[PDB]
């Protein structure tokens, strides 16, 4: 059939609540293997499309993912009010990787819209 | 215990 344009990675700008973000991050004991295990139904990551089943490669713009699971934790605690957490479904990596394009920032950036918050 | 935020 006819596959759309698979290479989005959605940009996610997670709030400040409580004292957190709202999700339970699960990393991999070696470096490259950041992904989320749970999610806060009463969180700002959900709302900002966080799902409990998404891998988390850039944080604020910079890849995240050669450092370890504490400094991939602290990336995101870092931010004192809003923070953009780069994710995207696992499954959807596996395409994404093999297009490879600057979507990090140059596909995001697309055209503007001016009205909703 | 997985790593909360």
């Amino acid at each position: 059939g006819i596959d759309p344009f698979t290479m989005l990675p959605r940009l996610c700008c997670l709030e400040k609540g409580p004292n957190g973000y709202g999700f339970h991050l699960h990393g991999e004991k070696g470096k490259l293997g950041q992904y989320i295990r749970l999610v806060e139904p009463g969180s700002p990551a959900e709302k900002a499309g966080l799902l409990a089943g998404d891998r988390l490669v850039e944080v604020n713009g910079e890849n995240v993912e050669k450092e370890t699971h504490q400094q991939v934790v602290s990336r995101i605690r870092a931010a004192l009010n809003a923070v953009r957490l780069l994710v995207v479904d696992p499954e959807t990596d596996e395409q994404l990787q093999k297009l490879g394009v600057q979507v990090r920032e140059e596909l995001l950036r697309a055209q503007e819209a001016p009205g909703q918050a | 215990q997985d790593t909360r935020l």
